[PDB]
C-alpha cells in the first residue's frame, strides 16, 4: 500500500560540510530543487495511498 | 516484515558513537538520506481496520 | 665459515592444502561489523602449498622462487626455523637481503653477500652443561657492499626441546612491493602431530622494511664432526600469493573472523 | 530574516499557500578549529638533498628516505634558485598544511631538453630507459641549472645516461646494468664487438654549451598522504584537543568538521584511521596521546515550516524533523548554525512529536480532522 | 577524481586545481541522485 | 572523443591523453545504458 | 567586442615573474605586489 | 640509392626524390655493409613500423 518515505538533502549528499562544493553546485541551477520536489511528490502520495 | 527505520525519533543517543558504525541508516542520515514517518501510525491503521 | 653438509636422504617433492590461510589485513584502517571486498596479492584458498621437513636424515633447505610474494608457515618446536635469505643471484653479483633470528638478537641486512651452497645455523646439544647454546653460523663467507642494516635490542631465546607433537604455529606473509618488504605474522598455540592446522586466523602487519632490492628467489635457515648431526623434528610449508579478490568478515570488537576467496 | 521568509525564498513567491514546506536542513557549526600533528622537532634534511656536493648519474639515480622530521616546503617553494617546481597530486601551497607517511628524494642530473620526460606518463630515452614515474605519481619534480657547481670547461663526463635497453623500465626501477646491448642479430660475448654497444653514454656538460645542454640537477620528491600513520609533517603547531563540542579538526592532514568523543573501539597497534560504510573517516587515534576518538558530524536535521498561507497570517511553526527538543536549544546561535534565524529558540510550546520537534504551535488535547499533516499521527491548524 | 573524499581534494589542491576534481564528483554524485529518484519515481508507480 | 573506436584512441595517444578521450566514451556509453534501462523500466510498467 | 570599463595596469618586473602575473598564482609578486582576481577577464602583455 | 655504380662529389651533392614505395631496410641495417649508420630522431629498428 505504501513504501518508505525518503527525503534527500541534495547539497549535503553531494557537498557534505563543504562551502566550495556548494558554490560549484549552484552552477547546475534548479537540479537539486527538482530532486527534492520529486521526492516530496512521492512522499506526500504514500500518505494519499 | 522486518524494517530498517521509519523515522522513529533518531536522537544521536544511540547513533553518535557505537551506533554510527553498524547502521545503514546512520550512514544514511549523516549523508542527507532521511526516512520520514507516515502520517498514519500503525495504531491509526489498526483503528481504521 | 662456509661448508656443504651432504649427509641426507633423497625424498620426492611434497605438498599439502592451504585450506583457509594466508589472509592478512589489506590496509592500516580499522573496520568492524562489515564484510569488506578487496583485491590484492593473497594466498588462493585450497592451493598446493609446497611442503618441507627437518628430520633426525632430512634437512630440506632448497633455494626456491619468489614471484608476486610468498606465504611461509612453520609448525615449530625447539626454535628450529630462524630466518630467510632473499635475492636474485645469491653470489655477490647483485645485492641480497638477510633476515636472521640468532640466539640473542634479530638481524636484518642488505648486502652483496657471497652465500654458501648450504646455509645454516648450529647448536651444541646438551654438551656437559645441561643447557643448549648456539655455536655455528655458516651462511655467507663475506658481506662487502651493504645498503640497509638493522639489529634488534638484545635477548636470550632458548634452543632446547623434544616434545612429540607441535605446540606452536607461526605464520608469515612476505610481499616485496615497490621497494618495500612487508612482513605480516601470527602466532597461535596448537597440539598437532604432522600437518598444517585446519582453521582461520588473519595476520597482522608487524614490520615494513624499505629494502629497495629485487627479489626473485628465497631460502629458509634452520638450526642443527662437520657432517653427521641430529636435526630437530620441525616442518614448514610455502605458498605463492596471487592477485585474488577477497571478501573479509570483521566481527564486533574489530578483527577479521572469516574470509571468502571470490575465485 | 525568518522561517517564513526562507519559504518565500525557497518557493520563489511573496505569497505562500497553506501547507508544510521543506526548507534547508539546519546544521550546528564548529565552535573552533583543532589541529593535531605528531611531535617531531628536527627539520628535514633539505640541505643534504638539495645541496650535496655531487649528485648521482640518471642511469643510477640516488633515492634518500626522508622520515621522523618536520618539513618546511616554504623554503623550497619561496627560493628563486629553482627553474621547475611542479607537483602532481598536491598544489604546492598546501604542502605546509599536510603530513606524509614515507617521503623520498630521488636525486640525479639531466639535460634541459629531458626535464619534460620526468613528468608521469612520458616517453623518450629518460622516461623509457632510466627514470619512469608512475601513472599516479604523488609528489613534486624540482629542477635547477647547476652549471656553476657541476660543470667543467672540457666536459663533466661523470654524469651518465642509458641509451639502450631491452624494454621500457617499470616505475621507480633503477638499473646498474653495464652488460652489452646486441644491436645486430649476432650474439656478442666479452667486453666489445661490431654492432655491440656499451648501454651507457656520458653527458659532455660544459659551461660553453647552450642553455638546455647544461646540467640540470633534479630532485623528485615522492610521497603518499592520508592513508597510514604519518612520519613527516608541515610547520603547523598542534592546538589543544577538545571533545563533545563541534570543531574543525585536522589530524595528520585529515581535515574535517565534527564532534570528537572518547571511543571504546579496540584498534590493533598498527591502525590509525577508521572508515565508515560510506568511505569517510569516523574514528582517529590522536597522534600525541594514543587514545581512539570517535568522529561524528556536528548535529543536523531537516527543517520544515508549517504555515496557514499568506492571505491569513504570517505566523509559522517549525519542525526540526527526527530531532529531540534538546538538540534544538543546544543549537544556540552562540555556536554558528546555518539558519541565521534563531528567533524561535524561545519555545514555551516546544512540543515533542514522533516526527520530530514542533516549535511555534500549541499542543491541544482535543482531536480535530487533519489540516496540515505533520506526521506520525500529528497534524496542525490555525485556530482561536 | 583523485579521491572519493571531498576534504582530501580541498586540503590537497588549491582553488583552481581542486575545481576540476570537485566538478567530477558533483557530476558523478548528481547523476547518482538522478538515478535513484528515477528508480523511486518508477517504483512509486508500482506501489500506486 | 577523437574516435568512436576504442582501440583507435589507445593506438594514437599516450596514457593521460587517452584517459581523457576514453572517459568521454565511458561517460557517453554509460549514459546510453542509463537511458535504455530507464526506457525499459517505464515500458515494463506499460506491459505490467 | 566592446568593453564596459577598461584599465591598463602598467609596471616593471623580472622576466621569471611574468608567470606570477597569471591568475590564481603565488610567489612574492602575486602575494603582496600585484595579485589578480581568480576569475580575471583581460590580457597580460609583456616584453623584454 | 645505396648501390649506385657512381656517387656524386660532396660539392655537387645529389638530391633524389622518393615516393609511392615501401621502406624495408632488412637488406640494409641488418647488413654489415655500412661502417656508419646513425639515425638521430628514431631507433633504427622502428623504421619498418
Ligand atoms: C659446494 O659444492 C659446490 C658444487 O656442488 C661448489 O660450487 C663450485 O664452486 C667452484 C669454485 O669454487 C666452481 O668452479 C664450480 O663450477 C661450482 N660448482 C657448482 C655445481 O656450482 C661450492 O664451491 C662448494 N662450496 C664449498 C664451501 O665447498
Ligand atoms: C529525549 O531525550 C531525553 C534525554 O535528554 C530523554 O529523556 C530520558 O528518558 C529516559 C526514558 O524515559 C529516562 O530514563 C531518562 O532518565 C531521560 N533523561 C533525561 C535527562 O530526561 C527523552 O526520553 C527523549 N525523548 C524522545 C522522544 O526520544
Ligand atoms: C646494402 C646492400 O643491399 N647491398 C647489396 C649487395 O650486398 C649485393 O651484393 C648487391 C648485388 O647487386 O646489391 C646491393
Ligand atoms: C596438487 O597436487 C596433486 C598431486 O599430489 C595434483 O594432482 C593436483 O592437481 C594439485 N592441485 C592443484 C589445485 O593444483
Ligand atoms: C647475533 O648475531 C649478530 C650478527 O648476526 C652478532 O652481531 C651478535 O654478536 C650475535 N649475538 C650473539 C649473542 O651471539
Ligand atoms: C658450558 O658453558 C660455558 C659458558 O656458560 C661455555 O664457555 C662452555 O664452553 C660450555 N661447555 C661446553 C662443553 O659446551
Ligand atoms: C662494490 O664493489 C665494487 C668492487 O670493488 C666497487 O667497484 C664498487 O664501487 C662497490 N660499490 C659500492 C656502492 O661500494
Ligand atoms: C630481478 O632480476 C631478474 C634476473 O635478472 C629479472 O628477471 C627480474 O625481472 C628482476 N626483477 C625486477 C623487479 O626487476
Ligand atoms: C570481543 O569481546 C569479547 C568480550 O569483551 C571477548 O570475549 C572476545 O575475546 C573479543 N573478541 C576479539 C576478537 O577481540
Ligand atoms: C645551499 O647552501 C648555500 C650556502 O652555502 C645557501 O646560500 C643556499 O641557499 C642553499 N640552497 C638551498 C636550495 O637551500
Ligand atoms: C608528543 O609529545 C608529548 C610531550 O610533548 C609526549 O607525551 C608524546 O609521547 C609525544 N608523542 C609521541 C607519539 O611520542
Ligand atoms: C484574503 O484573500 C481573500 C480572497 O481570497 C480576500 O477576499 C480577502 O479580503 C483577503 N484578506 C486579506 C486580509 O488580505
Ligand atoms: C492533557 O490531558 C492531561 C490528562 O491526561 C492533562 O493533565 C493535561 O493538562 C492536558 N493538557 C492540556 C494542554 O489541556
Amino acid at each position: 500500500v505504501s513504501m518508505t518515505k525518503t527525503s534527500v538533502d541534495c547539497t549535503m549528499y553531494i557537498c557534505g560540510d563543504s562551502t566550495e562544493c556548494s558554490n560549484l553546485l549552484l552552477q547546475y541551477g534548479s537540479f537539486c530543487t527538482q530532486l527534492n520536489r520529486a521526492l516530496t511528490g512521492i512522499a506526500v502520495e504514500q500518505d494519499k495511498n | 516484515v522486518t524494517l530498517a527505520d521509519a523515522g522513529f525519533i533518531k536522537q544521536y543517543g544511540d547513533c553518535l558513537g557505537d551506533i554510527a558504525a553498524r547502521d545503514l541508516i546512520c550512514a544514511q542520515k549523516f549523508n542527507g538520506l532521511t526516512v520520514l514517518p507516515p502520517l498514519l501510525t500503525d495504531e491509526m491503521i489498526a483503528q481504521y481496520t | 665459515q662456509c661448508v656443504n653438509l651432504t649427509t641426507r636422504t633423497q625424498l620426492p617433492p611434497a605438498y599439502t592444502n592451504s585450506f583457509t590461510r594466508g589472509v592478512y589485513y589489506p590496509d592500516k584502517v580499522f573496520r568492524s561489523s562489515v564484510l569488506h571486498s578487496t583485491q590484492d596479492l593473497f594466498l588462493p584458498f585450497f592451493s598446493n602449498v609446497t611442503w618441507f621437513h627437518a628430520i633426525h636424515k632430512r634437512f630440506d633447505n632448497p633455494v626456491l622462487p619468489f614471484n608476486d610474494g610468498v606465504y611461509f608457515a612453520s609448525t615449530e618446536k625447539s626454535n628450529i626455523i630462524r630466518g630467510w635469505i632473499f635475492g636474485t643471484t645469491l653470489d655477490s653479483k647483485t645485492q641480497s637481503l638477510l633476515i636472521v633470528n640468532n640466539a640473542t638478537n634479530v638481524v636484518i641486512k642488505v648486502c652483496e653477500f657471497q652465500f654458501c651452497n648450504d646455509p645454516f645455523l648450529g647448536v651444541y646439544y646438551h654438551k656437559n652443561n645441561k643447557s643448549w647454546m648456539e655455536s655455528e653460523f655458516r651462511v655467507y663467507s663475506s658481506a662487502n657492499n651493504c645498503t640497509f642494516e638493522y639489529v634488534s635490542q638484545p635477548f636470550l631465546m632458548d634452543l632446547e626441546g623434544k616434545q612429540g607433537n607441535f605446540k606452536n604455529l607461526r605464520e608469515f606473509v612476505f610481499k616485496n612491493i615497490d621497494g618495500y618488504f612487508k612482513i605480516y605474522s601470527k602466532h597461535t598455540p596448537i597440539n598437532l602431530v604432522r600437518d598444517l592446522p585446519q582453521g582461520f586466523s588473519a595476520l597482522e602487519p608487524l614490520v615494513d622494511l624499505p629494502i629497495g632490492i629485487n627479489i626473485t628467489r628465497f631460502q629458509t635457515l634452520l638450526a642443527l664432526s662437520s657432517s653427521g648431526w641430529t636435526a630437530g623434528a620441525a616442518a614448514y610449508y610455502v605458498g605463492y600469493l596471487q592477485p585474488r579478490t577477497f571478501l573479509l568478515k570483521y566481527n564486533e570488537n574489530g578483527t577479521i573472523t572469516d574470509a571468502v576467496d571470490c575465485a | 530574516l525568518d522561517p517564513l521568509s526562507e519559504t518565500k525564498c525557497t518557493l520563489k513567491s511573496f505569497t505562500v499557500e497553506k501547507g508544510i514546506y521543506q526548507t534547508s536542513n539546519f546544521r550546528v557549526q564548529p565552535t573552533e578549529s583543532i589541529v593535531r600533528f605528531p611531535n617531531i622537532t628536527n627539520l628535514c634534511p633539505f640541505g643534504e638533498v638539495f645541496n650535496a656536493t655531487r649528485f648521482a648519474s640518471v642511469y643510477a639515480w640516488n633515492r634518500k628516505r626522508i622520515s621522523n622530521c618536520v618539513a618546511d616546503y616554504s623554503v623550497l617553494y619561496n627560493s628563486a634558485s629553482f627553474s621547475t617546481f611542479k607537483c602532481y597530486g598536491v598544489s604546492p601551497t598546501k604542502l605546509n598544511d599536510l603530513c606524509f607517511t614515507n617521503v623520498y628524494a630521488d636525486s640525479f642530473v639531466i639535460r634541459g631538453d629531458e626535464v619534460r620526460q620526468i613528468a608521469p606518463g612520458q616517453t623518450g630515452k629518460i622516461a623509457d630507459y632510466n627514470y619512469k614515474l608512475p601513472d599516479d605519481f604523488t609528489g613534486c619534480v624540482i629542477a635547477w641549472n647547476s652549471n656553476n657547481l657541476d660543470s667543467k670547461v672540457g666536459g663533466n663526463y661523470n654524469y651518465l645516461y642509458r641509451l639502450f635497453r631491452k624494454s621500457n623500465l617499470k616505475p621507480f626501477e633503477r638499473d646498474i646494468s653495464t652488460e652489452i646491448y646486441q644491436a645486430g642479430s649476432t650474439p656478442c660475448n666479452g667486453v666489445e664487438g661490431f654492432n655491440c654497444y656499451f648501454p651507457l653514454q656520458s653527458y659532455g656538460f660544459q659551461p660553453t654549451n647552450g642553455v638546455g645542454y647544461q646540467p640540470y640537477r633534479v630532485v623528485v620528491l615522492s610521497f603518499e598522504l592520508l592513508h597510514a600513520p604519518a612520519t613527516v609533517c608541515g610547520p603547523k603547531k598542534s592546538t589543544n584537543l577538545v571533545k563533545n563540542k563541534c570543531v574543525n579538526f585536522n589530524f595528520n592532514g585529515l581535515t574535517g568538521t565534527g564532534v570528537l568523543t572518547e571511543s571504546n573501539k579496540k584498534f590493533l597497534p598498527f591502525q590509525q584511521f577508521g572508515r565508515d560504510i560510506a568511505d569517510t573517516t569516523d574514528a582517529v587515534r590522536d597522534p600525541q596521546t594514543l587514545e581512539i576518538l570517535d568522529i561524528t558530524p556536528c548535529s543536523f536535521g531537516g527543517v520544515s515550516v508549517i504555515t496557514p498561507g499568506t492571505n491569513t497570517s504570517n505566523q509559522v511553526a517549525v519542525l526540526y524533523q527526527g530531532v529531540n527538543c534538546t538538540e534544538v536549544p543546544v543549537a544556540i546561535h552562540a555556536d554558528q548554525l546555518t539558519p541565521t534565524w534563531r528567533v524561535y529558540s524561545t519555545g514555551s510550546n516546544v512540543f515533542q512529536t514522533r516526527a520530530g520537534c514542533l516549535i511555534g504551535a500549541e499542543h491541544v488535547n482535543n482531536s480535530y480532522e487533519c489540516d496540515i499533516p505533520i506526521g506520525a499521527g500529528i497534524c496542525a491548524s490555525y485556530q482561536t | 577524481a583523485i579521491s572519493s573524499v571531498l576534504n582530501d581534494i580541498l586540503s590537497r589542491l588549491d582553488k583552481v586545481e581542486a575545481e576540476v576534481q570537485i566538478d567530477r564528483l558533483i557530476t558523478g554524485r548528481l547523476q547518482s541522485l538522478q538515478t535513484y529518484v528515477t528508480q523511486q519515481l518508477i517504483r512509486a508507480a508500482e506501489i500506486r
